[PDB]
Order: C-alpha cells, then sequence, then structure tokens
C-alpha cells in the first residue's frame, strides 16, 4: 500500500527546504 | 438560492474593503519597519521547540510580565556563510508588517553581536506535522477546517504581493483553540511579477519551479493541493527517497488518490494540482473564488472561519502556561554572544 511505502521511506520526518 | 447570492454578494464587497484597508496598514509598516524593540537578557530561555539551518525556536519567558513567547534565534555568521541574508531580511520585514488571524504574531525583534532574534506569540498546540504523523490522517472535515484557513491566509498574503513558498504541516502551528498560525516566512518574498529562486520543500514544489521556468504566486495554490492531499491521505501525493524521483512525479501530470477520498475532494485536488498554470485553481480569472466556491468547501462559512467562530474538529490538549507536551525534544545549546559585532552592515536594517 502507498501508506506502507511512505512509512518505510526516508521522507516521514521533518522535511528540509532547499534554497540553492 | 436568492439569499445565498445576496449573502455572497455582500461578503465579497466586504472582503474587498477589508483587503484595501489591510494593504494600507501593511504598506505603512513594510515601508518603515520596526527595529530593536527588546533585548536578550529580558527572557529566561526554557526549551528548544524546533531547529533550522541557522538557528532554533525556543519557548522563553519574558521575566518582567511573566508571559511565554516563542523566540527564534539565528546565527548571523551562519547566514552570511550560507549566503542567505536576503531571505532572513525578508522574513523579519514581512513578519513585522503583516496582521491576520492565521499568521504567527511578531511581538518583538532585536539583534546583538552574534544573533538575530524574533519573539513571537507562543502557540502551544505544536506543529500540525506532529499530530498528522501520530494520528496518521485527518478526516475530510478536519482537513477542510485547516485548508480554509490557508485559503484565506493566501488570499491575504497574495493581495499584499507576498509569495509564501513553503507550505507544509511542519510550518503550521496549532494554537490553544485548534486554529492554525502559519510560521516559517524564511522563503517568503514581496514580488510583483516573476521570481526565479529554486526554493521550497521537494514534495511541495510546483512543476514550474522544478522546470526553471520563472514563476508566480500560483505555486502557493499548487502547494495547497499538496497540503490538502497529505492531510486527508496521511502521505503526500509525490514522494520518493531521492528528490529527483519526487520531481519527475510532480512534472508528469499524474496523481493517484486513495479510494476513501470523496469525489469532491478528488475534483478540488485535480484542479489545484494542475501542471498547466492556465488551468490551475487560484490562478484563473475568478482567482481564489474558484476555490472558495468549489463543492468540497460547500459547508465552509468563510466569514465564520475568519472570525474563528467555527468549532475546531480537533484541539490538542495543554496543562497551564509554558507546557510543551505537544513538542518534540531537541538537544540544547548555550547561547554564546561574542564581544565583537559580526556582520553588522549586512544586517543593519534588521
Amino acid at each position: 500500500t502507498t501508506y506502507a511505502d511512505f512509512i518505510a521511506s526516508g521522507r516521514t520526518g521533518r522535511r528540509n527546504a532547499i534554497h540553492d | 438560492g436568492n439569499a445565498a447570492a445576496a449573502k455572497k454578494g455582500s461578503e465579497q464587497e466586504s472582503v474587498k474593503e477589508f483587503l484595501a484597508k489591510a494593504k494600507e496598514d501593511f504598506l505603512k509598516k513594510w515601508e518603515n519597519p520596526a527595529q530593536n524593540t527588546a533585548h536578550l537578557d529580558q527572557f529566561e530561555r526554557i526549551k528548544t521547540l524546533g531547529t533550522g539551518s541557522f538557528g532554533r525556536v525556543m519557548l522563553v519567558k519574558h521575566m518582567e510580565t511573566g508571559n511565554h513567547y516563542a523566540m527564534k534565534i539565528l546565527d548571523k555568521q551562519k547566514v552570511v556563510k550560507l549566503k542567505e541574508i536576503e531571505h532572513t531580511l525578508n522574513e523579519k520585514r514581512i513578519l513585522q508588517a503583516v496582521n491576520f488571524p492565521f499568521l504567527v504574531k511578531l511581538e518583538f525583534s532585536f539583534k546583538d553581536n552574534s544573533n538575530l532574534y524574533m519573539v513571537m506569540e507562543y502557540a502551544p498546540g505544536g506543529e500540525m506535522f506532529s499530530h498528522l504523523r501520530r494520528i496518521g490522517r485527518f478526516s475530510e472535515p478536519h482537513a477542510r477546517f485547516y485548508a480554509a484557513q490557508i485559503v484565506l491566509t493566501f488570499e491575504y498574503l497574495h493581495s499584499l504581493d507576498l509569495i509564501y513558498r513553503d507550505l507544509k504541516p511542519e510550518n503550521l502551528m496549532i494554537d490553544q483553540q485548534g486554529y492554525i498560525q502559519v510560521t516559517d516566512f524564511g522563503l517568503a518574498k514581496r514580488v510583483k511579477g516573476r521570481t526565479w529562486t529554486l526554493c521550497g520543500t521537494p514534495e511541495y514544489l510546483a512543476p514550474e519551479i522544478i522546470l526553471s521556468k520563472g514563476y508566480n504566486k500560483a505555486v502557493d495554490w499548487w502547494a495547497l493541493g499538496v497540503l490538502i492531499y497529505e492531510m486527508a491521505a496521511g502521505y503526500p501525493p509525490f514522494f520518493a527517497d531521492q528528490p529527483i524521483q519526487i520531481y519527475e512525479k510532480i512534472v508528469s501530470g499524474k496523481v493517484r488518490f486513495p479510494s476513501h477520498f470523496s469525489s469532491d475532494l478528488k475534483d478540488l485536488l485535480r484542479n489545484l494540482l494542475q501542471v498547466d498554470l492556465t488551468k490551475r485553481f487560484g490562478n484563473l480569472k475568478n482567482g481564489v473564488n474558484d476555490i472558495k466556491n468549489h463543492k468540497w468547501f460547500a459547508t465552509t462559512d468563510w466569514i465564520a472561519i475568519y472570525q474563528r467562530k467555527v468549532e475546531a474538529p480537533f484541539i490538542p490538549k495543554f496543562k497551564g502556561p509554558g507546557d510543551t507536551s505537544n513538542f518534540d525534544d531537541y538537544e540544547e545549546e548555550e547561547i554564546r554572544v561574542s564581544i565583537n559585532e559580526k556582520c553588522g552592515k549586512e544586517f543593519s536594517e534588521f
């Protein structure tokens, strides 16, 4: 499931912005 | 019916007058910014509530009144070093000039030899991010309550020629009543016409940013779509472990919706998440009103949202002033203030 894939990803913590 | 058309008629006239008044207020403060309205030794620093590239936000107590505030501290030397002076000057200048129910409230700002300081009202409910990840996803009524506040805030910012560029649950604070305060104005800018800086959070970047196109405030409406999707789904519409993979998904023109999304939600999102600028809600000739009149928002009393008379579908709990149970724990660091002024000319307007 998409939820399982999200939770297993490296993208569930606080996300940093880029500025460069 | 006919009552609804009359109601809509007079509320729009009332928003136009509100907005023209709000632009006069803003422009006065924007053109002559407030400076140096406090000092560091007047606050007990209690707890780090968040960090960022050049500093942190702390719960502090103003020793003379006993009031709690959130104080952002940025290290001037880190800013210059990473070449981000303009963005940090933008943030303060904008914050000192705006006034709206769903924005953080800058009470004081000042600087010393080493750092810049912005003291803002403390919002004890924590970041939406924390509740969203813990709970998993928000119901559509919960997500809509929050989305409605964003829509009005963007209508307000945009009418002031401000572009925000960093919407995400991490950047939305929850107050005592369960209402939002938009924070993190680090990437916000006052611009008429096009801008070009490649900035934002990967998952929330509009395709025209990724495509090095030149862009405008329509990027904020795209971001709203991403936000609404993430609130209602528990995950964003475009994600992957490498940013390039996220960008390819964003620009593909393809989005899939969870089966539990209402037809009305899916329709709102297909129109917000439009790669074609000339087709994206928020950016057509009726502008924001295409969003405000979409069926997903049928139950939304826009004026009652503005006036904060709607019952929040969810409210974080808190036990007395200065409680931080709605915040994560961060490593603490003592604030060293140098004997020599650093970066004085660079930050002289601050």
